[PDB]
């Protein structure tokens, strides 16, 4: 019933480095400046509700 | 960058606050009781709840004696010196005072007396009856010698004098006497020194620059007072108004010359020597104690749940502490913490022994409880079930039959507010009865027969009313002897004893007996 | 001074919020209310004939 924390503490108390926690819960949009000014990998998914 | 939202936060992180805290943050624009007893009802529909320093001691405690630092093997002889050169100081403060050895040697004309015992007068004194007897006379002897040096060859007996005197090792308690004695002596001579001092500078018109000139070295005789007046001084021609208040009081300050045997010069040198010397001595051991303020808890941490506070043991502990540091003497090579240990030790077992009980028992008492403790762990499962209750003193060293009463005072007292079954306020002492409590059927039936005896005793002879009520405490005090009896009815003796059974004989028969029969139950 | 109407929870009630202006009495109020998880329903000025 103790006080609140921050969720990802536990997760760094597991000993997780930010990329580990973000390499969980996230899933990963490459960008690559082959050429110049960028580009982006895209999955046809990703655009749905936007 | 709120404050409201800061009192809510604070109420929402933690959930949980009480009034004060809330009472604590509030609106700029409420201070008034309809607009904080509705914002409770606000908190209270969210995150709802109503009812540095840390307070408690345990803390504060722990980080004012955080702060004192640890001593070194070296700084423990620093201190430990600090406090030879201090005390030994005041030591020979008192060797010097002449009262001081008169005291002894009268005390002692006490002793050889039968007026009272060595005990008190002495403790030894670098280590036998005889032997004391004897020394005592060496001391005495140091005495009258120097007695009639009074007439520059005086100093030199004087230091033999101080040396016998030193070798003694008096009661704590005659030498804190002694002490005593001599502080209020200097007090007293600070009362005619400023009875004097204020009929010339707060009265009599008169800077203390020129008073205390011709005032120090002398102050007992008139070459500051008779040959002074006459200076043709603004200050001077104003003290012929006083001027017999303080020759008045000026018999009792060269008194003090006489009783004490030293100038009043001197005294103050002396007693102020020793007031240096037993600041030195303190101011040693305090800092002595502060630096060992750890030892204490660190032993105290193991008495804990014997009934004690924690804090009360580190406190009688930190006393046994003080006491070792008292004792305690760096010459002997002993290590100061092995040592301190055992006195802090034998403090706080002293003192749980004493008032961790409703009902204070003594110590050898609290002992012998123990070892029967001890005892029936052993049989515990050796018996299968447990030791036969009279089956455990067979290896105690006493008659035996102790262990129930033993076992019986031992067991401490129930707390009266102890919740009983039910758990409602139904508590253990609501259901204590009231015995000595006299019920009010027996007060009436009391009342009445005090009504009906009377009637009875109306019934007799005026004399033998008298007499029957006279031989018992009935409508009076104080029932009498039968002699007594007699002395108040004149003719005495065998004459009352009769009548007194002639009485009930009168009373004994079923028509005047009857009345009182049914009391008979 | 000026009655503000502050409504949340399962109920409402007003409180006093002082200040010189009607504006300033509703910005001092929703600063002081709003931030809390508090909504700000009304601002009312103090009438009180004399």
């Amino acid at each position: 019933r103790r006080r609140k924390l921050p969720a990802t503490i536990i997760l760094r108390a597991l000993n997780y480095t930010t990329e580990q926690i973000l390499d969980l819960f996230f899933e990963k949009v490459i960008f690559e400046i082959r050429d110049n000014k960028l580009q982006m990998e895209l999955v046809p998914e990703r655009l749905r509700g936007e | 960058q709120s404050q409201l939202k800061l009192l809510v936060t604070r109420g929402k992180e933690q959930g949980y606050l009480t009034y004060a805290e809330v009472n604590d943050h509030l609106p700029e624009d409420i201070v008034d009781s309809d607009q904080i007893e509705d914002i409770i009802q606000m908190i209270n529909d969210m995150g709802i709840q109503v009812m540095g320093r840390t307070t408690d001691p345990v803390r504060m405690y722990m980080r004012e004696m955080g702060t004192v630092e640890l001593l070194t093997r070296e700084g423990e002889i620093d201190i430990a010196k600090r406090i030879e050169d201090g005390i030994n100081q005041v030591q020979c403060s008192v060797a010097e005072y002449p009262e001081a050895i008169t005291y002894l040697l009268e005390q002692y004309d006490r002793v050889e007396a039968e007026e009272a015992r060595l005990s008190d007068l002495i403790t030894g004194f670098v280590d036998d009856p005889e032997l004391a007897r004897e020394k005592f006379a060496e001391l005495r002897a140091q005495y009258v010698v120097t007695r009639d040096t009074i007439k520059a060859t005086a100093q030199e007996e004087i230091l033999k004098l101080s040396e016998v005197f030193k070798q003694f090792r008096l009661v704590p308690k005659q030498f804190d006497y002694l002490v005593n004695s001599m502080r209020v002596m200097m007090d007293r001579v600070r009362t005619q020194e400023r009875l004097i001092m204020k009929l010339c500078v707060e009265q009599c018109k008169m800077p203390k620059k020129n008073f205390i000139t011709l005032f120090t070295g002398n102050e007992t005789s008139d070459t500051w007072f008779n040959a002074a007046i006459a200076m043709n001084k603004p200050w001077s021609e104003k003290l012929h108004d006083v001027s017999e208040e303080v020759h008045r009081a000026l018999q009792k300050l060269q008194q003090i010359e006489e009783e004490t045997g030293l100038t009043i010069e001197q005294v103050k040198d002396i007693n102020r020597r020793m007031s240096i010397g037993e600041a030195k001595a303190r101011r040693a051991k305090k800092e002595m104690v502060e630096a060992n303020l750890r030892l204490v808890i660190s032993i105290a941490k193991k008495y804990t749940n014997r009934g004690l506070q924690f804090l009360d043991l580190i406190q009688e502990g930190n006393i046994g502490l003080m006491k070792a540091v008292d004792k305690f003497e760096y010459r002997r090579g002993y290590k100061f913490s092995t040592y301190a240990t055992w006195w802090i030790r034998q403090a706080i077992t002293r003192s749980i022994a004493d008032q961790a009980r409703t009902i204070r028992i003594p110590v050898h008492m609290i002992e012998t409880i123990n070892k029967l403790n001890r005892i029936s762990r052993q049989m515990l499962q050796e018996m299968g079930r447990e030791p036969t209750p009279e089956e455990l003193a067979e290896r105690m060293l006493m008659p035996e039959d102790k262990i129930r009463k033993v076992l019986k005072i031992a067991k401490e007292p129930i707390s009266m507010e102890t919740p009983i079954g039910d758990d409602e306020d139904s508590h253990l002492g609501d259901f204590i009865e009231d015995t000595t409590l006299e019920l009010p059927l027996d007060s009436a039936t009391t009342e009445s027969l005090r009504a009906a005896t009377h009637d009875v005793l109306a019934g007799l002879t005026a004399r033998e009313a008298k007499v029957l009520r006279m031989r018992f405490g009935i409508d009076m005090n104080t029932d009498y002897t039968l002699e007594e009896v007699g002395k108040q009815f004149d003719v005495t003796r065998e004459r009352i004893r009769q009548i007194e059974a002639k009485a009930l004989r009168k009373l004994r028969h079923p028509s005047r007996s009857e009345v009182l029969r049914s009391f008979l139950d | 001074k000026f009655w503000a109407t502050v409504e949340s929870s399962e109920h409402s009630f007003e409180v006093p919020i002082y200040a010189e202006t009607l504006d300033e009495a509703l910005e001092l109020a929703e600063w002081q209310y709003v931030p809390a998880g508090f909504e700000v329903t009304r601002v009312r000025p103090c009438v009180a004939p004399k």
